[PDB]
């Protein structure tokens, strides 16, 4: 598995499926729970995105897997589409964080 | 029209004439306090006349009753007198008790002469008719408006004056027709009095730096409440700058060189003085955009701080010591990230000047410093004398604070803005949250009756600031119709209200046919009116006309009244 996922075309799937996670995850009472989530990160230089497991794992339970099985560069990868995520919403945030 | 704006030199020349002995003191200058404008144009005044070495007194006053007082005392020696920023909107002669026939001197020969003239000197339009071209001695530095639009007003009363059938009847009451519907009309202010004493200055050919800036500090303390008379006056300021700042420019700096510049200066409160975050929190114009004042208000204003990608810790370090790069880029961020929150009208251009060593500033800072410093520099009819005497120091304190020596008084000038901003958010947030503004369909009262640091609001000058705060609030909410605001803050040493009649304004930086014509201030006339029945133990006596002091138990019968007065 770490092997697989350092592959880049297997990384740059697993990037664009995390990053439309994000963008694209919406729970029972309809609204966007990670874009609420970056905002509220943003607006207080919060540097930490809580990203539950749960939600990972009821949207594409395959990415729920490798975090749980290589997190050693799964948490890297979401880590830089967390960030992408974040300047998508906050433009120039690398100066901040 | 008296004196036009061509002739403010026959005017000076006449002063000099009458009073440039060096024998004795025979000019004073009456000033009234808790007026920048005027603070700024008796400095200028004072700098003319040690020029020319004219023995002069400066007198603060308050009211028109130490007005009068003082004027029965004034000796008869004294043959000139200005009356600077107040005058122009009462029957001096009728108020202060004159008759020609007692101050006339060789009436003989079309020409008359007399032993005393006195120059009213202020910028509130409704002129009084028998003061502007009934009245000899008072002599009034018009600023061109008479001449031009008095036209029919100088007909009528002159045909009334000389006249002393059925058509000559119908023809004076047609006539008086026309003086009335002058009177019955709002005070509002046209020029500045700095400004106008500059172009007197341009005229005689004193001018200088020192005088500019006096005259550009005259002029920004309008921006706040006739943003129309500043935007108007704002060109011949930014050609002045041009003419008088020296060829020797990109020169090297030296403890010596003062700089008057025109860069941008955007629309926050003492932005060089405090933190950015500080700026926009305490800004007028960035609370009525984003409604501080309630909880939302400070998520809003962290969000917008995020969006620029400045850091909350960069945005509350001191403007002095915040990084470099942060501090060049203030114009491209401002650029990128304000229109999206409806704060374009933020950027703007202002003058800003810089002595030597010493670290910029600009006249809106400076405004606000000198302000406060007549705010908070320092059984019933004596406490509020003391009041009064308080009030009449603290002209003075402002008064030093323009002295280049004195820095160390305008930066405790900045400390006080800083509190009493800090204390006029919190009550404004303390009567937004409590909903005090009772809507009417006439005017919408508010009474401060308890809470905290209420001593600050017995100061004209503290309470006309809350009010412009809540005024600019108001008007960049769509829903609410301009109407008038009314404020009240009891004073429990004296027992007495100071009700202080507001008048509503558009949205800054909106420009429409309706912004064009300016709002008009009808309290006055309503409180004249209702004092003068039902005798309540009213003190009309400020400068400010829409300004009263009101029993305690007397204020909610004079607001029933004045809610059944249509006046206004």
């Amino acid at each position: 598995y770490s092997e697989w996922i350092t592959q880049p075309n297997v990384s740059r799937t697993i990037a664009r499926e995390l990053k439309s996670f994000l963008l694209e995850y919406t729970d029972e009472t309809g609204r966007s729970v990670y874009g609420a989530r970056i905002r509220t990160l943003g607006e207080m230089n919060s540097e930490s995105l809580e990203v539950n497991y749960r939600h990972l794992a009821e949207s594409k339970a395959i990415l729920a897997l490798f975090l749980a099985k290589c997190p050693e560069e799964m948490l890297k990868i979401f880590d830089l589409v967390a960030m992408e995520a974040t300047e998508l919403h906050y433009p120039d945030y690398a100066r901040i964080h | 029209m008296y004196y036009g704006i061509s002739q403010f030199s026959e005017a000076y020349n006449k002063i000099l004439r009458n009073s440039s002995s060096h024998s004795s003191c025979q000019l004073v200058i009456f000033v009234s306090c808790l007026n920048i404008d005027a603070l700024c144009a008796t400095k200028m005044l004072s700098l003319l006349f040690k020029k020319q070495l004219v023995q002069s007194q400066i007198v603060p006053i308050f009211g028109y009753s130490e007005l009068r007082r003082h004027y029965s005392q004034l000796d008869d020696n004294i043959n000139s007198l200005l009356l600077v920023g107040f005058g122009g909107v009462i029957d001096l002669e009728a108020f202060l008790e004159i008759d020609p026939q007692e101050y006339v001197i060789d009436t003989d020969s079309g020409e008359q002469s007399f032993r005393r003239d006195i120059y009213v000197l202020d910028a509130h339009r409704p002129w009084n008719l028998d003061n502007i071209f009934g009245s000899q001695i008072i002599q009034c530095f018009d600023d061109g408006t008479v001449d031009d639009t008095l036209g029919e007003q100088k007909e009528a009363y002159y045909k009334l004056l000389e006249l002393d059938r059925k058509q000559r009847k119908k023809q004076i009451h047609e006539y008086e027709g026309v003086l009335e519907e002058y009177y019955s009309q709002g005070t509002t202010v046209v020029n500045s009095i700095s400004a106008q004493i500059y172009s007197l200055l341009s005229a005689i050919g004193e001018t200088n730096l020192s005088n500019l800036w006096l005259n550009i500090l005259g002029t920004t303390s309008l921006d706040i409440a006739y943003a129309q008379v500043y935007n108007r006056l704002y060109p011949l300021l930014q050609d002045e700058v041009k003419r008088l700042t020296p060829s020797s420019r990109n020169s090297v700096k030296t403890p010596d060189t003062l700089t008057l510049n025109i860069q941008p200066d955007y629309y926050l409160f003492l932005l060089r003085h405090s933190s950015l975050y500080d700026s926009f929190y305490y800004s007028n114009y960035v609370n009525a955009k984003l409604s501080l004042w309630n909880e939302n208000g400070k998520k809003r204003l962290h969000k917008m701080f995020a969006r620029m990608g400045i850091p909350l810790s960069t945005a509350q370090e001191t403007w002095l010591y915040m990084d470099h790069s942060i501090k060049r880029e203030l114009g491209i961020i401002f650029d990128k990230n304000l229109d999206r929150y409806g704060l374009q009208d933020i950027i703007r251009d202002g003058f800003v000047r810089t002595l030597g060593y010493r670290g910029s500033i600009s006249a809106s800072e400076f405004v606000e410093a000198l302000t406060a410093l007549l705010e908070v520099g320092n059984n019933s009819a004596q406490k509020l004398t003391n009041l009064r005497k308080r009030w009449v120091s603290n002209f003075w304190l402002s008064w030093d604070a323009l002295d280049d020596r004195k820095v160390e008084l305008l930066n405790r000038g900045i400390q006080l803005a800083q509190d009493l901003q800090r204390a006029i958010f919190n009550t404004g947030v303390a009567i937004l949250e409590k909903k005090l503004i009772k809507h009417l369909r006439i005017y919408r009262l508010c009474v401060l009756q308890d809470g905290p640091d209420l001593d600050l609001y017995r100061n004209p000058l503290t309470l006309l600031r809350l009010g412009n705060w809540l005024i600019e609030c108001c008007a960049e909410s769509e829903d609410k119709q301009l109407l008038p605001m009314v404020l009240a803050s009891i004073d429990e040493n004296t027992d007495t209200y100071l009700v202080a009649g507001l008048t509503p304004r558009y949205p800054r930086g909106l420009d429409t046919i309706h912004t064009k014509k300016p709002i008009l201030n009808n309290f006055s006339m309503a409180f004249q009116q209702i004092t003068a029945e039902t005798d309540a133990k009213v003190r009309i006596d400020n400068f400010e006309s829409s300004i009263i002091e009101i029993r305690r138990e007397d204020l909610s019968p004079f607001l029933e009244k004045l809610t059944l007065s249509g006046l206004l």
